[PDB]
Protein backbone atom coordinates (compact mmCIF):
# COMPACT_ATOMS: atom_id res chain seq x y z
CA UNK A 1 0.00 0.00 0.00
CA UNK A 2 3.94 2.32 0.49
CA UNK A 3 4.32 1.83 -3.31
CA UNK A 4 2.74 4.94 -4.18
CA UNK A 5 4.51 6.75 -1.21
CA UNK A 6 7.95 6.73 -3.23
CA UNK A 7 6.85 7.71 -6.42
CA UNK A 8 4.97 10.47 -4.92
CA UNK A 9 7.27 11.77 -2.56
CA UNK A 10 11.05 12.60 -3.60
CA UNK A 11 14.31 13.04 -1.33
CA UNK A 12 16.64 16.25 -2.75
CA UNK A 13 20.48 15.81 -3.09
CA UNK A 14 22.71 18.59 -3.32
CA UNK A 15 24.09 17.52 -6.67
CA UNK A 16 26.15 20.49 -7.99
CA UNK A 17 29.17 21.50 -5.64
CA UNK A 18 29.25 25.43 -4.52
CA UNK A 19 32.69 26.33 -2.07
CA UNK A 20 36.94 21.65 1.58
CA UNK A 21 33.84 23.26 2.55
CA UNK A 22 30.94 23.20 0.38
CA UNK A 23 27.95 25.66 0.31
CA UNK A 24 25.48 22.75 -0.15
CA UNK A 25 26.41 21.96 3.47
CA UNK A 26 27.25 18.38 2.32
CA UNK A 27 31.00 17.97 2.58
CA UNK A 28 31.20 14.61 1.88
CA UNK A 29 34.39 12.56 -0.13
CA UNK A 30 33.51 13.74 -3.29
CA UNK A 31 30.58 15.29 -4.62
CA UNK A 32 28.91 13.98 -7.75
CA UNK A 33 30.78 13.90 -11.22
CA UNK A 34 28.26 16.58 -12.65
CA UNK A 35 29.29 19.03 -9.41
CA UNK A 36 28.63 31.17 -5.87
CA UNK A 37 25.91 31.20 -3.67
CA UNK A 38 24.15 27.67 -3.11
CA UNK A 39 20.18 27.30 -3.81
CA UNK A 40 17.97 24.94 -2.48
CA UNK A 41 16.65 24.60 -5.82
CA UNK A 42 18.97 25.88 -8.36
CA UNK A 43 21.87 23.17 -6.94
CA UNK A 44 19.83 20.17 -5.78
CA UNK A 45 18.81 16.87 -7.48
CA UNK A 46 15.56 15.50 -6.73
CA UNK A 47 15.19 11.13 -6.31
CA UNK A 48 12.62 9.26 -5.31
CA UNK A 49 12.13 9.19 -1.31
CA UNK A 50 14.12 6.50 0.46
CA UNK A 51 13.44 6.53 3.92
CA UNK A 52 9.33 6.48 4.51
CA UNK A 53 8.21 4.38 7.05
CA UNK A 54 7.37 3.61 10.83
CA UNK A 55 9.56 4.35 13.77
CA UNK A 56 9.65 1.50 16.14
CA UNK A 57 11.53 3.44 18.95
CA UNK A 58 13.84 0.83 21.09
CA UNK A 59 12.31 0.02 24.65
CA UNK A 60 9.45 1.62 25.80
CA UNK A 61 7.14 3.17 23.30
CA UNK A 62 3.88 2.27 20.82
CA UNK A 63 5.78 0.47 17.88
CA UNK A 64 4.17 2.92 15.73
CA UNK A 65 5.54 5.94 14.42
CA UNK A 66 5.47 7.19 10.72
CA UNK A 67 8.82 8.81 9.73
CA UNK A 68 8.34 9.97 5.79
CA UNK A 69 11.49 12.12 4.15
CA UNK A 70 10.06 14.35 1.66
CA UNK A 71 11.60 17.67 -0.68
CA UNK A 72 10.79 21.02 -0.01
CA UNK A 73 9.24 21.91 -2.91
CA UNK A 74 6.41 19.68 -2.43
CA UNK A 75 2.37 20.59 -1.49
CA UNK A 76 0.73 20.38 1.32
CA UNK A 77 -2.33 18.30 0.10
CA UNK A 78 -0.97 15.30 -1.16
CA UNK A 79 0.69 14.70 2.47
CA UNK A 80 -2.22 15.84 4.43
CA UNK A 81 -4.29 13.42 2.21
CA UNK A 82 -1.41 10.79 2.62
CA UNK A 83 -1.74 11.24 6.63
CA UNK A 84 -5.48 11.40 6.64
CA UNK A 85 -5.92 8.29 4.68
CA UNK A 86 -3.03 6.29 4.65
CA UNK A 87 -1.68 6.37 8.22
CA UNK A 88 -5.52 6.54 10.00
CA UNK A 89 -5.09 9.61 11.34
CA UNK A 90 -8.63 10.88 11.84
CA UNK A 91 -9.34 14.73 10.52
CA UNK A 92 -8.34 16.92 13.17
CA UNK A 93 -11.17 19.37 14.67
CA UNK A 94 -8.10 21.91 15.95
CA UNK A 95 -4.34 22.18 14.49
CA UNK A 96 -2.24 24.36 16.78
CA UNK A 97 1.72 25.02 15.95
CA UNK A 98 4.44 25.50 18.03
CA UNK A 99 7.22 27.89 17.49
CA UNK A 100 10.07 29.93 19.03
CA UNK A 101 13.70 29.01 19.68
CA UNK A 102 12.98 28.66 23.69
CA UNK A 103 16.66 29.28 24.51
CA UNK A 104 18.26 27.47 27.07
CA UNK A 105 18.23 23.87 28.29
CA UNK A 106 15.39 24.18 29.98
CA UNK A 107 12.45 26.63 30.36
CA UNK A 108 10.68 28.38 32.88
CA UNK A 109 8.74 25.72 35.25
CA UNK A 110 5.44 28.35 34.65
CA UNK A 111 5.63 28.31 31.41
CA UNK A 112 6.29 24.89 31.36
CA UNK A 113 2.97 24.20 33.24
CA UNK A 114 1.61 26.45 31.23
CA UNK A 115 2.00 24.50 28.05
CA UNK A 116 1.46 20.79 29.34
CA UNK A 117 -1.42 22.20 31.17
CA UNK A 118 -3.05 24.35 28.44
CA UNK A 119 -2.00 23.34 25.22
CA UNK A 120 -2.00 19.82 25.78
CA UNK A 121 -5.34 19.03 27.97
CA UNK A 122 -7.19 21.46 25.34
CA UNK A 123 -5.90 19.25 22.25
CA UNK A 124 -7.10 15.93 23.91
CA UNK A 125 -10.35 17.53 24.57
CA UNK A 126 -11.06 18.50 21.05
CA UNK A 127 -8.39 16.10 19.68
CA UNK A 128 -6.54 18.51 18.07
CA UNK A 129 -3.07 18.30 16.26
CA UNK A 130 -0.22 19.55 17.56
CA UNK A 131 2.54 20.29 15.07
CA UNK A 132 6.22 20.97 16.21
CA UNK A 133 9.74 20.23 15.84
CA UNK A 134 10.10 16.65 15.42
CA UNK A 135 12.99 17.19 17.15
CA UNK A 136 14.13 16.29 21.17
CA UNK A 137 15.49 19.61 21.29
CA UNK A 138 14.61 23.03 22.88
CA UNK A 139 10.75 23.81 22.22
CA UNK A 140 9.71 20.55 20.55
CA UNK A 141 12.13 18.81 23.40
CA UNK A 142 9.42 20.79 26.18
CA UNK A 143 6.42 20.04 24.32
CA UNK A 144 7.49 16.27 24.40
CA UNK A 145 7.78 16.08 28.19
CA UNK A 146 4.58 18.13 28.40
CA UNK A 147 2.73 15.27 26.15
CA UNK A 148 4.22 12.56 27.68
CA UNK A 149 3.37 13.40 31.11
CA UNK A 150 0.04 14.25 30.07
CA UNK A 151 -0.13 10.41 28.20
CA UNK A 152 1.42 8.94 31.83
CA UNK A 153 -1.93 10.71 33.86
CA UNK A 154 -4.81 9.12 31.47
CA UNK A 155 -4.28 10.10 23.70
CA UNK A 156 -3.19 13.26 21.87
CA UNK A 157 -1.56 13.28 18.59
CA UNK A 158 1.18 15.22 18.10
CA UNK A 159 2.86 14.87 14.30
CA UNK A 160 6.50 16.54 14.04
CA UNK A 161 8.22 18.60 11.56
CA UNK A 162 12.21 18.69 11.06
CA UNK A 163 14.73 19.01 8.10
CA UNK A 164 16.33 15.59 7.15
CA UNK A 165 19.43 16.89 7.32
CA UNK A 166 20.14 17.60 11.12
CA UNK A 167 18.50 14.00 12.15
CA UNK A 168 20.65 11.97 13.65
CA UNK A 169 20.73 7.89 13.03
CA UNK A 170 19.63 8.66 9.91
CA UNK A 171 20.77 5.16 8.70
CA UNK A 172 18.20 3.38 10.01
CA UNK A 173 15.59 5.62 8.37
CA UNK A 174 17.20 5.10 4.90
CA UNK A 175 15.36 2.64 2.99
CA UNK A 176 14.35 2.98 -0.40
CA UNK A 177 12.27 -1.12 0.05
CA UNK A 178 10.41 0.89 2.96
CA UNK A 179 10.61 -0.18 6.37
CA UNK A 180 7.56 -0.88 7.90
CA UNK A 181 9.17 -1.40 11.19
CA UNK A 182 11.85 0.07 12.38
CA UNK A 183 14.49 0.74 15.24
CA UNK A 184 16.05 3.96 15.87
CA UNK A 185 19.26 4.69 18.32
CA UNK A 186 16.64 7.61 19.81
CA UNK A 187 19.21 7.28 22.82
CA UNK A 188 21.85 8.82 20.95
CA UNK A 189 24.39 9.43 23.62
CA UNK A 190 26.69 11.75 21.51
CA UNK A 191 25.39 15.26 21.65
CA UNK A 192 26.74 15.82 18.47
CA UNK A 193 25.70 19.27 18.17
CA UNK A 194 23.27 20.21 15.50
CA UNK A 195 22.90 16.54 15.22
CA UNK A 196 19.91 15.43 17.13
CA UNK A 197 17.65 12.45 17.44
CA UNK A 198 13.81 12.26 17.15
CA UNK A 199 11.43 12.90 20.15
CA UNK A 200 9.58 9.39 20.34
CA UNK A 201 6.33 11.67 22.07
CA UNK A 202 5.33 12.45 18.37
CA UNK A 203 3.04 10.13 16.59
CA UNK A 204 4.40 11.01 13.36
CA UNK A 205 7.26 12.81 11.62
CA UNK A 206 7.83 14.73 8.70
CA UNK A 207 11.59 14.57 7.56
CA UNK A 208 12.59 17.94 4.80
CA UNK A 209 14.71 16.83 2.55
CA UNK A 210 16.57 19.93 0.81
CA UNK A 211 19.82 18.23 -0.16
CA UNK A 212 21.92 19.59 2.92
CA UNK A 213 23.36 17.43 5.92
CA UNK A 214 21.58 19.70 8.53
CA UNK A 215 20.57 23.53 8.77
CA UNK A 216 17.52 25.20 10.34
CA UNK A 217 14.78 26.49 8.58
CA UNK A 218 14.48 24.79 5.61
CA UNK A 219 11.04 23.52 6.72
CA UNK A 220 9.87 26.93 7.64
CA UNK A 221 8.09 27.03 3.54
CA UNK A 222 6.92 23.69 3.44
CA UNK A 223 5.63 24.04 7.31
CA UNK A 224 3.79 27.05 6.35
CA UNK A 225 2.18 25.87 3.04
CA UNK A 226 0.77 23.00 5.17
CA UNK A 227 -0.62 25.13 7.55
CA UNK A 228 -2.33 27.48 4.91
CA UNK A 229 -4.05 24.12 3.09
CA UNK A 230 -4.90 22.57 6.45
CA UNK A 231 -6.40 25.83 7.21
CA UNK A 232 -8.09 25.77 4.29
CA UNK A 233 -9.23 22.19 4.38
CA UNK A 234 -12.88 20.85 5.75
CA UNK A 235 -12.47 17.97 8.07
CA UNK A 236 -14.80 14.91 7.35
CA UNK A 237 -17.47 14.34 4.96
CA UNK A 238 -14.74 16.07 2.42
CA UNK A 239 -16.22 19.87 1.50
CA UNK A 240 -19.58 18.94 3.80
CA UNK A 241 -18.04 19.36 6.47
CA UNK A 242 -16.31 22.64 8.13
CA UNK A 243 -13.31 24.30 8.22
CA UNK A 244 -10.21 23.08 10.45
CA UNK A 245 -9.38 26.10 12.45
CA UNK A 246 -5.35 26.81 13.44
CA UNK A 247 -3.61 28.59 15.84
CA UNK A 248 0.15 29.32 15.77
CA UNK A 249 1.86 29.75 19.46
CA UNK A 250 5.43 31.49 19.52
CA UNK A 251 7.25 31.36 22.62
CA UNK A 252 10.64 33.67 22.57
CA UNK A 253 13.08 33.13 19.44
CA UNK A 254 14.63 35.24 17.08
CA UNK A 255 14.26 37.07 14.45
CA UNK A 256 13.63 33.84 12.14
CA UNK A 257 10.49 33.62 14.68
CA UNK A 258 9.67 37.36 13.83
CA UNK A 259 9.94 36.25 9.85
CA UNK A 260 7.77 32.98 10.52
CA UNK A 261 4.67 34.77 12.21
CA UNK A 262 4.87 37.72 8.89
CA UNK A 263 4.94 34.49 6.66
CA UNK A 264 2.31 33.29 8.87
CA UNK A 265 0.40 36.52 9.52
CA UNK A 266 0.40 37.26 5.51
CA UNK A 267 -1.35 33.79 5.06
CA UNK A 268 -4.43 34.37 7.37
CA UNK A 269 -2.91 32.18 10.05
CA UNK A 270 -4.33 33.52 13.74
CA UNK A 271 -1.24 33.40 15.67
CA UNK A 272 -1.29 33.69 19.36
CA UNK A 273 1.73 35.01 21.54
CA UNK A 274 2.32 34.28 25.27
CA UNK A 275 3.47 37.33 27.51
CA UNK A 276 6.85 36.68 29.08
CA UNK A 277 7.94 34.04 26.66
CA UNK A 278 11.06 36.03 26.10
CA UNK A 279 13.15 37.51 22.89
CA UNK A 280 11.21 38.21 19.59
CA UNK A 281 7.88 37.17 21.62
CA UNK A 282 8.09 40.25 24.48
CA UNK A 283 8.45 42.73 21.57
CA UNK A 284 5.32 42.21 19.62
CA UNK A 285 3.46 41.86 23.04
CA UNK A 286 4.86 45.26 24.32
CA UNK A 287 3.35 46.60 20.91
CA UNK A 288 0.67 45.19 21.52
CA UNK A 289 0.58 46.89 24.65
CA UNK A 290 10.48 53.58 20.64
CA UNK A 291 10.47 50.83 18.65
CA UNK A 292 13.70 51.23 18.28
CA UNK A 293 14.61 50.74 21.92
CA UNK A 294 12.14 47.56 22.64
CA UNK A 295 14.70 46.00 19.61
CA UNK A 296 17.61 47.16 21.45
CA UNK A 297 16.36 45.26 25.09
CA UNK A 298 13.30 43.31 23.87
CA UNK A 299 15.46 41.94 20.98
CA UNK A 300 19.03 41.32 20.71
CA UNK A 301 21.25 43.57 20.28
CA UNK A 302 23.03 41.72 17.23
CA UNK A 303 20.97 43.88 14.47
CA UNK A 304 18.28 45.28 17.29
CA UNK A 305 18.84 48.80 16.15
CA UNK A 306 18.23 47.28 12.90
CA UNK A 307 15.08 48.76 11.40
CA UNK A 308 14.61 45.51 9.18
CA UNK A 309 13.14 43.94 12.72
CA UNK A 310 11.11 47.44 12.94
CA UNK A 311 9.69 47.41 9.48
CA UNK A 312 8.81 43.83 10.29
CA UNK A 313 6.71 44.87 13.60
CA UNK A 314 5.27 47.73 11.69
CA UNK A 315 3.70 44.88 8.82
CA UNK A 316 2.91 42.50 11.59
CA UNK A 317 0.98 45.53 13.49
CA UNK A 318 -0.31 45.95 9.98
CA UNK A 319 -2.64 42.98 10.39
CA UNK A 320 -2.81 42.63 14.17
CA UNK A 321 -6.46 41.49 14.41
CA UNK A 322 -5.19 37.97 13.03
CA UNK A 323 -2.95 38.07 16.02
CA UNK A 324 -3.15 37.99 19.38
CA UNK A 325 -1.26 37.80 22.89
CA UNK A 326 -1.86 35.41 25.59
CA UNK A 327 -1.34 37.46 28.88
CA UNK A 328 0.28 35.36 31.70
CA UNK A 329 -2.11 36.81 33.83
CA UNK A 330 0.06 36.06 36.52
CA UNK A 331 0.06 32.62 35.26
CA UNK A 332 -3.62 31.99 34.11
CA UNK A 333 -3.19 28.54 33.39
CA UNK A 334 -6.32 28.11 31.45
CA UNK A 335 -6.16 29.95 27.88
CA UNK A 336 -9.00 27.89 26.09
CA UNK A 337 -11.11 31.21 25.74
CA UNK A 338 -8.01 33.08 24.76
CA UNK A 339 -7.84 30.67 22.18
CA UNK A 340 -11.64 31.32 21.34
CA UNK A 341 -11.18 35.07 21.45
CA UNK A 342 -8.90 34.91 19.20
CA UNK A 343 -10.28 32.99 16.50
CA UNK A 344 -13.52 35.20 16.85
CA UNK A 345 -11.47 37.78 16.38
CA UNK A 346 -9.65 36.06 13.53
CA UNK A 347 -12.51 35.44 11.92
CA UNK A 348 -13.88 39.07 11.22
CA UNK A 349 -17.22 37.61 9.37
CA UNK A 350 -20.48 37.79 10.59
CA UNK A 351 -22.32 35.16 7.84
CA UNK A 352 -22.32 32.08 10.84
CA UNK A 353 -21.17 29.61 8.96
CA UNK A 354 -17.06 30.24 9.09
CA UNK A 355 -17.85 30.13 12.76
CA UNK A 356 -19.24 26.62 12.70
CA UNK A 357 -15.58 25.51 14.05
CA UNK A 358 -14.99 27.89 16.63
CA UNK A 359 -18.69 26.85 17.55
CA UNK A 360 -17.34 22.93 17.89
CA UNK A 361 -14.49 24.62 19.95
CA UNK A 362 -16.56 26.13 22.60
CA UNK A 363 -18.76 23.01 23.03
CA UNK A 364 -15.55 20.43 23.36
CA UNK A 365 -14.13 23.10 26.07
CA UNK A 366 -16.80 23.78 28.99
CA UNK A 367 -16.15 27.35 27.79
CA UNK B 1 -14.52 5.33 68.62
CA UNK B 2 -15.94 4.38 65.32
CA UNK B 3 -12.88 5.81 63.40
CA UNK B 4 -10.56 4.04 66.36
CA UNK B 5 -12.15 0.86 65.14
CA UNK B 6 -11.94 1.42 61.60
CA UNK B 7 -8.47 2.16 62.10
CA UNK B 8 -8.02 -1.15 64.31
CA UNK B 9 -9.57 -2.88 61.50
CA UNK B 10 -6.41 -3.03 59.56
CA UNK B 11 -4.26 -4.30 62.48
CA UNK B 12 -6.94 -7.30 62.66
CA UNK B 13 -6.65 -8.14 58.56
CA UNK B 14 -2.52 -8.25 58.74
CA UNK B 15 -2.89 -10.28 61.94
CA UNK B 16 -5.04 -13.02 60.16
CA UNK B 17 -3.35 -12.12 56.42
CA UNK B 18 0.13 -14.02 57.31
CA UNK B 19 -1.61 -16.81 59.77
CA UNK B 20 -1.27 -20.51 58.90
CA UNK B 21 -3.95 -21.94 57.71
CA UNK B 22 -4.85 -25.03 59.49
CA UNK B 23 -6.60 -23.90 62.25
CA UNK B 24 -5.33 -24.15 66.11
CA UNK B 25 -5.87 -28.07 67.04
CA UNK B 26 -4.34 -28.60 63.55
CA UNK B 27 -2.20 -25.31 63.35
CA UNK B 28 1.03 -27.88 64.45
CA UNK B 29 1.44 -29.15 61.01
CA UNK B 30 1.49 -25.67 59.74
CA UNK B 31 4.43 -25.25 62.15
CA UNK B 32 5.74 -28.31 61.23
CA UNK B 33 5.37 -27.27 57.69
CA UNK B 34 7.14 -24.07 58.39
CA UNK B 35 9.80 -25.39 60.23
CA UNK B 36 10.31 0.32 36.75
CA UNK B 37 8.89 2.55 34.32
CA UNK B 38 5.57 1.92 35.84
CA UNK B 39 6.04 3.60 39.33
CA UNK B 40 7.38 6.34 37.07
CA UNK B 41 4.24 6.55 35.24
CA UNK B 42 2.14 6.22 38.79
CA UNK B 43 4.40 9.00 40.18
CA UNK B 44 3.44 11.64 37.68
CA UNK B 45 -0.50 10.35 38.08
CA UNK B 46 -0.02 11.14 42.12
CA UNK B 47 1.45 14.63 41.09
CA UNK B 48 -1.19 15.32 38.82
CA UNK B 49 -4.39 14.90 40.88
CA UNK B 50 -1.64 16.43 43.88
CA UNK B 51 -1.86 19.80 41.46
CA UNK B 52 -5.31 19.40 40.12
CA UNK B 53 -6.87 18.92 43.49
CA UNK B 54 -4.81 22.06 45.03
CA UNK B 55 -5.41 24.28 42.12
CA UNK C 1 6.82 40.07 50.55
CA UNK C 2 3.86 41.36 48.25
CA UNK C 3 6.44 44.76 47.65
CA UNK C 4 9.60 42.44 46.42
CA UNK C 5 6.90 41.15 43.79
CA UNK C 6 5.34 44.64 42.97
CA UNK C 7 9.01 46.81 42.82
CA UNK C 8 12.04 43.99 42.96
CA UNK C 9 9.99 41.89 40.72
CA UNK C 10 8.06 44.68 38.33
CA UNK C 11 9.65 42.79 35.54
CA UNK C 12 11.74 45.80 34.94
CA UNK C 13 14.78 43.69 36.55
CA UNK C 14 16.28 40.64 35.83
CA UNK C 15 17.64 38.23 37.74
CA UNK C 16 20.01 35.26 37.94
CA UNK C 17 20.18 31.93 39.81
CA UNK C 18 23.57 33.34 41.84
CA UNK C 19 21.68 36.56 42.65
CA UNK C 20 18.21 34.71 44.27
CA UNK C 21 20.80 32.32 46.01
CA UNK C 22 21.68 34.38 48.54
CA UNK C 23 17.61 35.90 49.21
CA UNK C 24 16.58 32.07 49.27
CA UNK C 25 19.51 31.22 52.37
CA UNK C 26 17.75 33.78 54.25
CA UNK C 27 14.27 33.04 53.55
CA UNK C 28 14.91 29.56 54.59
CA UNK C 29 17.13 30.77 57.65
CA UNK C 30 14.44 33.09 58.80
CA UNK C 31 11.07 31.02 57.96
CA UNK C 32 9.24 33.18 55.06
CA UNK C 33 7.36 30.73 53.57
CA UNK C 34 5.88 33.31 50.96
CA UNK C 35 9.36 34.49 49.89
CA UNK C 36 10.60 31.28 49.33
CA UNK C 37 7.76 30.76 47.18
CA UNK C 38 8.08 33.66 45.53
CA UNK C 39 11.59 33.23 44.64
CA UNK C 40 11.08 29.05 43.60
CA UNK C 41 8.10 30.48 41.27
CA UNK C 42 10.92 33.03 39.46
CA UNK C 43 12.69 30.55 37.56
CA UNK C 44 15.05 29.34 39.70
CA UNK C 45 17.00 25.55 39.50
CA UNK C 46 16.87 24.18 43.07
CA UNK C 47 18.50 21.40 42.27
CA UNK C 48 21.36 23.07 41.15
CA UNK C 49 21.09 24.89 43.88
CA UNK C 50 21.31 22.97 47.02
CA UNK C 51 24.43 21.79 48.23
CA UNK C 52 25.78 19.88 51.24
CA UNK C 53 27.46 22.52 52.68
CA UNK C 54 24.03 24.68 52.39
CA UNK C 55 21.95 21.66 53.76
CA UNK C 56 24.10 21.38 56.20
CA UNK C 57 23.77 25.38 57.38
CA UNK C 58 19.97 24.98 57.41
CA UNK C 59 20.25 22.08 59.92
CA UNK C 60 22.65 24.40 61.54
CA UNK C 61 20.32 27.38 61.83
CA UNK C 62 18.13 25.48 64.59
CA UNK C 63 16.32 27.33 67.26
CA UNK C 64 19.15 27.96 70.19
CA UNK C 65 18.63 24.72 72.50
CA UNK C 66 16.02 22.95 70.30
CA UNK C 67 15.26 19.56 70.48
CA UNK C 68 16.31 19.07 66.95
CA UNK C 69 19.66 20.29 68.17
CA UNK C 70 19.95 17.68 70.81
CA UNK C 71 19.14 14.98 68.58
CA UNK C 72 21.69 16.49 66.36
CA UNK C 73 24.48 16.64 68.85
CA UNK C 74 23.53 12.97 69.92
CA UNK C 75 24.47 12.27 66.48
N1 LIG D 1 14.51 11.61 21.77
C1 LIG D 1 14.93 11.64 23.04
N2 LIG D 1 16.26 11.69 23.28
C2 LIG D 1 16.69 11.72 24.54
N3 LIG D 1 15.97 11.70 25.67
C3 LIG D 1 14.66 11.65 25.40
C4 LIG D 1 14.07 11.61 24.15
N4 LIG D 1 12.69 11.56 24.26
C5 LIG D 1 12.48 11.57 25.56
N5 LIG D 1 13.63 11.61 26.31
C6 LIG D 1 13.73 11.63 27.76
O1 LIG D 1 14.50 12.76 28.10
C7 LIG D 1 15.46 12.44 29.14
C8 LIG D 1 16.82 12.46 28.49
O2 LIG D 1 17.82 12.69 29.50
P1 LIG D 1 18.37 11.51 30.40
O3 LIG D 1 18.29 10.23 29.66
O4 LIG D 1 19.75 11.90 30.91
O5 LIG D 1 17.38 11.53 31.65
P2 LIG D 1 16.73 10.46 32.63
O6 LIG D 1 15.26 10.43 32.49
O7 LIG D 1 17.26 10.75 34.03
O8 LIG D 1 17.40 9.11 32.13
P3 LIG D 1 18.84 8.46 31.96
O9 LIG D 1 18.90 7.35 33.02
O10 LIG D 1 18.81 7.81 30.57
O11 LIG D 1 19.91 9.49 32.11
C9 LIG D 1 15.07 11.03 29.57
O12 LIG D 1 13.95 11.17 30.43
C10 LIG D 1 14.53 10.44 28.27
O13 LIG D 1 13.55 9.49 28.65
CA1 LIG E 1 -13.64 29.49 10.79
Amino acid sequence: EQSWIPKIFKKKTCTTFIVTLCQCGRPRTAHPAVATVWDSDAHTTEKPTDAYGELDFTGAGRKHSNFLRLSDRTDPAAVYSLVTRTWGFRAPNLVVSVLGGSGGPVLQTWLQDLLRRGLVRAAQSTGAWIVTGGLHTGIGRHVGVAVRDHQMASKVVAMGVAPWGVVRNRDTLINPKGSFPARYRWRGDPEDGVQFPLDYNYSAFFLVDDGTHGCLGGENRFRLRLESYISQQKTGVGGTGIDIPVLLLLIDGDEKMLTRIENATQAQLPCLLVAGSGGAADCLAETLEQGEARDRIRRFFPKGDLEVLQAQVERIMTRKELLTVYSSEDGSEEFETIVLKALVKACGSSEASAYLDELRLAVAWNR
Amino acid sequence: SDLYWKAQRYRLIREFHSRPALAPPFIVISHLRLLKEAERKLLTWESVHKENFLL
Amino acid sequence: VDIAQSELFRGDIQWRSFHLEASLMDALLNDRPEFVRLLISHGLSLGHFLTPMRLAQLYSAAPSNSLIRNLLDQA
